[PDB]
């Protein structure tokens, strides 16, 4: 019935989300970025991207995404 | 190489190509018979004024139509798979040669002992010596010892190619980042021709393979001269 | 909110010969003309782009 | 199948015209291109 | 007619939809090669106009005109199941690419998975939260369904609002993950499989959420009866599909692939 | 909409010679197109 | 906790006609397969039509894959040309 | 030594990993024998096998990457 | 009224007519491309002087014949015209979505002809394998336009598959079980299931190729840890089902034509015909790597793919023998349609048997990427599909149009086409056995005689195509209106006259239990 699925929604499902939110928010701090190594299997550039200067990924994050030549 | 008005396979130069010839003869007899039976039966169904247009029971005849083809397929598959597992059996090669495909030529590496390598380009039609073959000759042939088991390793430095020599039963794709192995054994000296067998762009028709099969003593003298 | 489905049933069942995509009234005509003009104009623009791209 | 007599019968001469025009519509344009391949 | 099937009024939307596909594809070509977004924005606009007017007309035909007899509704049920099957096989191709690359990592990667230089996301942090969010949304949408069948307007709307909220939460969490990820789509086959498979999934979450929002507004306008609400059922089936694809991504790419 | 032979098609068969022109343009345009594409590529 | 309309309140057009006819045990929109009579000249299968002819398909024997199709005309009962089963049109 | 023998670890048509494993083995051994000033003659079998099997351009690329600090395998 | 009828259609017959017109036009394009191939191969040395152009012509030839000629004609044309009529349904389930499956094809075709007109075209083969199809070896828009052409064709067929499956399951008379539907309807249902499952995998694969070309993914690029061979698996996981998609509706049409002109009420062994098509459909998903016997896979894998492939001969043989057993005892009418169907049974059998030769991986090493493969598929696919289409076209032309063909002209057309295709393709077996590679713009001198004969055959088939256009003109020119057709008791599609009214089965059939 509706009553049972509402009971599962508020009594199991949303409490689970609350506990996973608490878990995530406890481990949300920034990790120290790893030394840059210009590995040839990473930072692939076979064609410039169709935006910006052609060398930045679409959700480029300067703090954690080095360019082929390293961290900005 | 192929000759004018050729109907079948190039003469076998390796034991496995011999096996494939016998296997093809067996399978072609079956293809012929089944093709002929279907044509004949069409002609038999079409050549009588006698009629039977009421519902026909199919159960009994469908046993024949499934069992007899099943047996025929088994009679093809048995020798088929025997040859497949022969062309897989462990052999001791005495030589390893690499070939790398390029747009549009082959390179060869003989690196068992010395770093010997060279490029093999098609002889242009305008440069053929009298009696030489259009689209098939190269400047540098793949010199190999006859009557010996050779490991060929095949790769590419650009797009896909495929390294083929029909008279030896050989076709191995040349894939960048992959090293494919095949075994080569010639029963005979001579020149054995093949052609790039994966579409690799505009000059796919124009990057042939020429093997030069000579006795071991002559192979050794040639290797030594390369130094 | 109130249940006004009966009033929409009356509008969309009116015997006026309109096809369902135009039966809501003048706004349907405007939205259809915008859509068809963008599609046909866009298609003409795509052919011009083909013409341009077909030569060095 | 059975059919009514042709409403607008196509005489042998009319068929020769239809066939000739049909063949020429395929042959003439391809012919023009293949003939001028040299010029390309 | 003395059959129960729907003879549809002649419609321009098939042609506008087909032309929208031409403009989006020629538009992507003109963006990737000829440094221009114009055709692509016209195509996206005409696609959205086509989908709006086509699905508006289906609501007109069903809620307002009464054309969805039981036979018609049974057809639409088959249609939506078959559509979902086609979407499962599309995802299967991306899972095949993932397992091909990860089960036989090449020398270029270091012969290992994850590849040398890849620092995967901790699957126990946001990816686990995302899992709890979509599983919870499967529970709330089931509550919505039962509320509707039982004739309860208020609780159907509350349950459906909670489902949409969880869908939006998943989308904002994934957007944040994307930005925080220290690897990109250009980080070899690891980045390729990660972003294309999770990216197509995120697209389907946005589509599914948009479908639920359409159902929310139809419910606000009293379109659904306690017995007749196929748009709601189709959106629920689609939503369960989106959940299940997530569970397979989570186990495969985030967990087994870490 | 018009029903019956010659009336369930997007082209007219009222006049066999106009029809011959339309069918010639229709099939001939399709057959010609590849010859003209090859010419276009050769002329680059 | 109410506020959701019922089919009885809100179904319209052909959906409603189908809904009302099913309440009365009637099948004007041909959703159900009709049950055969013995099909004799005295007890022919009665084929409803809004007009003066209707296509009949005869599955002569259970599990026949072949259906026999013909126009049944108003007037004297006609017989399936395969099994001879009688059919009578009832405008 | 004539050529690389059959290796039961790599029995199929795809010999990529045979080339890669013997290149790794040679370089791991060479680094172990230099890290006590040991003797690199101990590493000879791996050297002959990778030299026999590996494409020159692969060997040359891997060598360049070891020198650059971008070789993705563990040595 | 013209735009409402022909651009805004929700009518299965008019949409079927649009598909037939589209497919006939595409067939002219595909035929012109085939004649350019054979003009180049007709003499040793170069004709075009541009082997990239040769490769573009071969690539376009395949895409046009498969996606724009065969599939639109068989599924969009015959499927939309006949399926609703054969089950007494008033239209398709989704009559407006049906119209969008049609209208996606002209834009799909425009993208293909844009690919060939920009840069140097896509000279990739219809397989579009990377890295040749990648952004180094095919820089520029041509391959991207080819990928987008396939996306639009893919969506058209996926939505069409959903429409046919739903129509066939949901819109029969309530008394009619699946085991009382005509074999053509079964053949379309099974084709639609193959489309629904296979095309999404192709869509995934070509989308990966698009991202490798434009977004710096490396699915198929070993530098990023990708693999060209992954593309081949995804392509052929679709591609094998695709070749059964191309023939299955042909099998359905052949069953109806053989039954009709044998004067029979029913095909021999109906449930065996259903079993055989379902078996072929199922086995069609587990054989794809027989397109990959030379890429370096494991011996046990090659053994499995050889064995699984050969199994398809068993259900296929049941259909061939069942067609023969439908002829058996018939009052045979030697109609032009019957000639096409008899030609089909023989030529299809020859090509199927060369398929069984190729199934043997050992022999396939020597036959792969040679003219033996080209000979195989032009028998089973090119002649099979084409002969089934021509048989269906001359059989059902009077239903669709209301007019009769000249049967003598139609027999002349059959005779020319039979000579042409055999002269074209039979010698390609010899070229393949003797080692002539496929996808070659030029060939060693030894191969000249059989290439010369093959090219001469291609012109004979051209003469047949031109004659076919004349024959269609003559039928519309003369206006012989259909009066009677026999066997309507077992061919429901004819029972509403020629042509049937715009709306049929407004009053559904009566079928009791
Ligand atoms: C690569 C791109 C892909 C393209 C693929 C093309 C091939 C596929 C075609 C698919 C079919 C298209 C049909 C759509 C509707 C037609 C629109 C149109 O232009 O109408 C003119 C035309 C009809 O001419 P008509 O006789 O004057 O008709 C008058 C009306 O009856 C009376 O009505 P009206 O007076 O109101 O209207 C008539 C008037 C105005 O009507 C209107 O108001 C409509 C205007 C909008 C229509 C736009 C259509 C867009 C279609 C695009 C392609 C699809 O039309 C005209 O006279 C001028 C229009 C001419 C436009 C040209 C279009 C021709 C087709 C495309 C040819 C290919 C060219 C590509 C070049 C390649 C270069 C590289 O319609 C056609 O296109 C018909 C096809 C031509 C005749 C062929 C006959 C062959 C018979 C063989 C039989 C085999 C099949 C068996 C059938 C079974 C029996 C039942
Ligand atoms: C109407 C349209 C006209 C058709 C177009 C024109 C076709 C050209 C005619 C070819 C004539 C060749 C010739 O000069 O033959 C002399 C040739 C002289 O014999 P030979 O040089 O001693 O050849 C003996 C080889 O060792 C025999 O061994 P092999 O390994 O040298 O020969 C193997 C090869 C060559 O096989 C042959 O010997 C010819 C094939 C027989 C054709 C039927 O056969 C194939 O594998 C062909 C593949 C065919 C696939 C399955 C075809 C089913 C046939 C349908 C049967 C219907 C019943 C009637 O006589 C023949 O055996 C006939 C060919
Ligand atoms: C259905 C598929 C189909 C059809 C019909 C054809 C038809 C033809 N094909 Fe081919 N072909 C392929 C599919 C097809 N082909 C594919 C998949 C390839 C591989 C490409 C690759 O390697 O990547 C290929 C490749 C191929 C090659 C190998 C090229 C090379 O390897 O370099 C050759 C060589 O001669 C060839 C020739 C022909 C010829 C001469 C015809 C025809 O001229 C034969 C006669 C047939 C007709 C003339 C068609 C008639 C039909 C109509 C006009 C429709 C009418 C419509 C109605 C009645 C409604 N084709
Ligand atoms: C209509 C399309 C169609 C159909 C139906 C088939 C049917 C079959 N095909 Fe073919 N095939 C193609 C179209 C088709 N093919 C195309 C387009 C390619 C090339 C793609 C490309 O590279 O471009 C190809 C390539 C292809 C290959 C790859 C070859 C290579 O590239 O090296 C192989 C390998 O096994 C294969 C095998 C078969 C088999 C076993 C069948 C079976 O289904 C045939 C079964 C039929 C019979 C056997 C005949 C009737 C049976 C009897 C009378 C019973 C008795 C018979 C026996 C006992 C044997 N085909
Ligand atoms: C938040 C959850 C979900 C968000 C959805 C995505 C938002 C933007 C784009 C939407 C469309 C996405 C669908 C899948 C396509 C490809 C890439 C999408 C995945 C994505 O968003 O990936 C991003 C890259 O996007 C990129 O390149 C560019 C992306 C834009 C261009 C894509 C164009 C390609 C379109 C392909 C069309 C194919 C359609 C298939 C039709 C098949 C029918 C049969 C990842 O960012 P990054 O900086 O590399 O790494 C993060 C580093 N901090
Ligand atoms: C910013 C946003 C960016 C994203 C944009 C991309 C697209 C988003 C679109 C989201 C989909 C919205 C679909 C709305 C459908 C509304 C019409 C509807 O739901 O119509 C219903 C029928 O269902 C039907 O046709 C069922 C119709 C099913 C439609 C299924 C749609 C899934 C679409 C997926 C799109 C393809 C994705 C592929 C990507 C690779 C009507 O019947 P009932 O509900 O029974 O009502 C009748 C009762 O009132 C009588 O008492
Ligand atoms: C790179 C970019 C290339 C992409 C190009 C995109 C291609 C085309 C543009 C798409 C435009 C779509 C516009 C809306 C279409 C809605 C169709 C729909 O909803 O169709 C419904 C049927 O399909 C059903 O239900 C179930 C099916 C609903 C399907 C909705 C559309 C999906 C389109 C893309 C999906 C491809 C699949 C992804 C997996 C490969 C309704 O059928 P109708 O005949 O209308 O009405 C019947 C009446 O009785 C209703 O009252
Ligand atoms: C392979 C081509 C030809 C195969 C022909 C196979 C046909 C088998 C016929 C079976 O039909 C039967 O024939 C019998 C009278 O003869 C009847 O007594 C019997 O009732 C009937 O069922
Ligand atoms: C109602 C129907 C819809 C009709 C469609 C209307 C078409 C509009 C025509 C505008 O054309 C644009 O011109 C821009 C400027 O000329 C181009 O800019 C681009 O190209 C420039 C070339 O100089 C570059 O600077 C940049 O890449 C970029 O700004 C762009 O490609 C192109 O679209
Ligand atoms: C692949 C299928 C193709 C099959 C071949 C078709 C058969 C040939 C058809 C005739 O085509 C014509 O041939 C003429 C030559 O006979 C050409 O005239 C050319 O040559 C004439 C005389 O040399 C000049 O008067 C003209 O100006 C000149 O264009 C003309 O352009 C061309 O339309
Ligand atoms: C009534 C219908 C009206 C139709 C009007 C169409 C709407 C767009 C018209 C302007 O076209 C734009 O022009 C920009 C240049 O002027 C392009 O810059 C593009 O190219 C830039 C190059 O600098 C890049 O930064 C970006 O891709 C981008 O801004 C942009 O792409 C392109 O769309
Ligand atoms: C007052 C109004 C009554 C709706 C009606 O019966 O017409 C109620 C019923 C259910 C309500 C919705 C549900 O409670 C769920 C949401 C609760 C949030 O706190 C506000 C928005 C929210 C989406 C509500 C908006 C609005 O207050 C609704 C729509
Ligand atoms: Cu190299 Cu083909
Ligand atoms: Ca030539
Ligand atoms: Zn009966």
């Amino acid at each position: 019935g509706a009553r049972t699925w509402r009971f599962l929604t508020f009594g199991l499902a949303l409490p689970s989300v609350a506990l996973c939110t608490l878990n995530s928010w406890l481990h949300s701090g920034h990790r120290e970025r790893p030394a840059f190594i210009p590995y040839h299997h990473l930072r692939i550039r076979t064609k410039p991207f169709s935006w910006g200067d052609g060398n930045h990924t679409f959700f480029h994050n300067p703090r954690v995404n080095p360019l082929p030549t390293g961290y900005e | 190489m192929a000759y004018p008005m050729q109907l079948g396979f190039q003469d076998a130069t390796s034991p496995i190509m011999e096996e494939l010839l016998h296997f093809h003869d067996h399978t072609l007899m079956i293809v012929f018979l089944i093709s002929s039976l279907v044509l004949y039966i069409i002609s038999l169904m079409l050549t009588t004024k006698l009629t039977h247009t009421s519902t026909m029971d199919a159960q009994e005849v469908e046993t024949i139509w499934t069992i007899l083809p099943a047996i025929i397929l088994i009679l093809i598959a048995l020798p088929s798979l025997r040859i497949l597992y022969m062309m897989d059996e462990i052999n001791n090669p005495s030589l390893t040669v690499k070939t790398m495909g390029h747009q549009w030529y082959w390179s060869y590496e003989y690196t068992d002992y010395e770093d010997l390598s060279f490029d093999s380009y098609m002889i242009p039609t305008s440069e053929l010596k009298p009696g030489e073959l259009r689209l098939l000759e190269v400047d540098n042939r793949v010199v190999l010892p006859m009557e010996m088991t050779i490991r060929m390793l095949v790769s590419s430095e650009d797009v896909l190619h495929s390294w083929a020599v029909p008279s030896l039963g050989l076709k191995t794709d040349a894939i960048p980042g992959r090293l494919n192995q095949t075994t080569l054994m010639s029963s005979r000296p001579g020149l054995y021709y093949g052609q790039c067998s994966e579409i690799c762009g505009s000059n796919h028709s124009f990057m042939p393979i020429v093997l030069e099969l000579v006795p071991l003593k002559y192979f050794e003298k040639w290797s030594a001269s390369m130094l | 909110f109130e249940n006004r489905v009966a009033e929409k049933q009356k509008l969309f069942q009116e015997d006026n010969g309109l096809p369902v995509h135009l039966k809501g009234g003048a706004t349907d005509n405007i939205l259809y003309r915008v859509t068809m003009t963008l599609c046909l104009g866009g298609t003409l623009y795509s052919l011009y782009c083909l013409g341009w791209a077909s030569f060095p | 199948i059975t059919a009514k007599p042709a409403k607008t019968p196509t005489s042998p001469k009319e068929q020769a015209i239809g066939l000739s025009v049909t063949f020429l519509s395929f042959l003439l344009p391809a012919g023009w291109v293949l003939y001028h391949l040299d010029n390309y | 007619q003395t059959h129960a099937y729907h003879m549809v009024n002649p419609s321009p939307w098939p042609l506008t939809g087909a032309l929208s596909a031409l403009l989006m594809t020629s538009g992507l070509t003109m963006w990737f090669h000829f440094n221009s977004m114009t055709l692509l924005m016209i195509g996206l606009t005409t696609n959205m106009l086509t989908m709006y007017q086509w699905w508006r007309d289906v609501i007109r035909e069903s809620t307002f005109q009464g054309h969805h007899t039981p036979a018609v509704q049974k057809g639409l049920r088959y249609g939506m199941i078959l559509f979902i099957i086609s979407e499962v096989l599309f995802f299967t191709g991306f899972f095949w690419a993932f397992y091909h690359s990860s089960l036989a990592p090449t020398p270029e990667l270091g012969g290992c998975w994850p590849p040398t230089g890849i620092h995967p996301l901790n699957p126990l942090e946001v990816p686990l939260l995302n899992t709890s969010v979509l599983l919870a949304s499967g529970v709330s949408i089931t509550w919505a369904h039962h509320s509707l069948m039982e004739g309860d307007r208020k609780h159907m709307l509350q349950a459906l609002f909670i489902t949409i909220t969880l869908g939006v939460y998943f989308t904002l969490l994934q957007a944040s993950e994307y930005y925080e990820a220290p690897f990109t789509i250009s980080d070899g086959v690891y980045g390729s499989t990660f972003f294309v498979a999770t990216g197509f999934h995120g697209l389907h979450v946005i589509i599914g959420s948009t479908f639920l929002i359409v159902c929310f507004f139809r419910q606000l306008k009293f379109h659904f009866t306690s017995n007749h609400h196929f748009g709601f059922e189709a959106a629920a089936w689609y939503w369960h599909f989106v959940d299940v694809v997530w569970l397979f991504l989570y186990v495969s790419i985030y967990w087994w692939g870490s | 909409y018009e029903e019956g032979p010659g009336k369930n098609i997007p082209f007219s068969v009222e006049n066999k010679w106009r029809l011959l022109a339309m069918m010639t343009l229709f099939f001939g345009s399709g057959f010609a197109a590849p010859f003209f594409i090859v010419r276009h590529q050769l002329l680059k | 906790g109410g506020g959701v309309p019922t089919d009885e309140e809100q179904a319209t057009g052909l959906e409603r006609e189908v809904m009302l006819a099913a309440r009365k045990g009637q099948d004007p929109y041909n959703i159900l397969a009709p049950k055969a009579t013995s099909g004799t000249k005295e007890d022919p299968n009665l084929v409803p039509s809004i007009t003066n002819k209707r296509i009949v398909g005869c599955i002569c024997e259970e599990d026949n894959s072949t259906v026999i199709w013909f126009w049944l005309h108003k007037g004297e009962a006609q017989r399936c040309p395969s099994c001879g089963t009688h059919y009578k049109l009832v405008p | 030594y004539q050529t690389a023998p059959f290796d039961s670890r790599f029995p199929n048509q795809n010999q990529t990993r045979n080339c890669w494993q013997n290149y790794l083995d040679f370089h791991r051994c060479e680094k172990a024998m230099t890290a006590k000033g040991g003797d690199v003659s101990v590493c000879e079998w791996y050297r002959r096998v990778y030299k026999s099997l590996c494409p020159i351009s692969w060997v040359s690329t891997w060598d360049d990457r070891r020198a650059e600090g971008t070789f993705p395998g563990k040595i | 009224m013209f735009i409402n009828r022909w651009l805004f259609s929700t009518n299965h017959k008019d949409i079927g007519t649009l598909y037939l017109l589209f497919g006939a036009w595409a067939g002219m394009v595909g035929t012109a491309l085939s004649l350019l191939i054979r003009a180049e191969l007709g003499q040793p040395g170069t004709l075009l002087g541009d082997d990239q152009i040769y490769n573009v012509v071969v690539t376009a030839h395949a895409f046009v014949m498969i996606f724009f000629m065969v599939m639109p004609i068989m599924i969009g044309g015959f499927g939309n015209w006949l399926v609703p009529l054969m089950i007494g349904a008033p239209d398709m389930a989704f009559p407006r979505m049906n119209n969008m499956s049609f209208w996606l094809l002209p834009p799909s075709f425009l993208l293909l002809l844009a690919s060939s007109m920009v840069e140097a075209g896509a000279g990739t083969g219809w397989t579009v394998y990377p890295p040749l199809a990648g952004n180094l070896a095919h820089a520029g828009a041509s391959v991207d336009l080819t990928i987008f052409s396939l996306h639009l064709a893919g969506v058209s067929s996926i939505l069409g598959a959903i429409n046919f499956i739903t129509t066939i399951i949901n819109m029969k008379p309530p008394a009619m079980s699946q085991y009382q539907t005509p074999l053509f309807v079964w053949s379309v249902m099974i084709t639609a299931v193959l489309l629904l499952l296979s095309l999404p995998v192709l869509a995934a694969g070509i989308t990966m190729l698009l991202t490798d070309r434009n977004l710096n993914t490396t699915f198929f690029d070993p530098a990023g840890g990708g693999d060209p061979i992954l593309y081949q698996h995804l392509f052929w996981f679709f591609g094998h089902p695709e070749v059964y998609i191309l023939i299955l509706p042909g099998f359905g049409m052949i069953s109806h034509i053989v039954t009709y002109y044998s004067g029979k009420k029913e095909p021999f062994g109906y449930m065996g015909m259903v079993w055989a098509m379902m078996s072929i459909g199922f086995l069609g998903f587990i054989v794809w790597a027989h397109h990959m016997f030379t890429v370096g896979m494991d011996v046990d894998t090659r053994a499995y793919f050889t064995s699984a492939t050969m199994i398809i001969a068993i259900p296929t043989g049941v259909k061939v023998f069942s067609w023969l057993a439908t002829l058996h005892g018939g009052n045979i009418k030697w109609s032009p349609a019957m000639m096409w169907a008899l030609g089909f049974i023989f030529l299809f059998t020859v090509g199927g048997l060369t398929g069984i030769v190729l199934a043997n991986s050992s022999l396939d090493i020597v036959l792969h990427d040679t003219y033996y493969v080209v000979a195989h598929f032009h028998y089973v696919l090119s002649m099979g599909a084409v002969f089934a289409i021509m048989g269906g076209f001359v059989h059902w032309f009077p239903l669709f149009s209301g007019y009769t063909l000249n049967d003598t002209w139609a027999k002349i057309h059959f005779a020319i086409m039979f000579v042409g295709v055999n002269m074209t393709f039979f010698p390609q077996h010899f070229l393949g056995l003797s080692g002539m590679p496929r996808r070659y713009s030029d060939y060693p001198d030894a191969y000249t005689m059989w290439n010369t004969i093959s090219s001469m055959g291609s012109f004979i088939s051209l003469t047949a195509v031109m004659l076919m256009v004349f024959i269609i003109w003559e039928a519309f020119a003369s206006k012989r209106e259909v009066l009677t057709v026999d066997l309507t008791t077992t061919n429901l599609e004819w029972l509403n006259g020629c042509p049937p009214p715009y709306h049929t089965f407004e009053e559904p059939t009566y079928v009791n239990l």
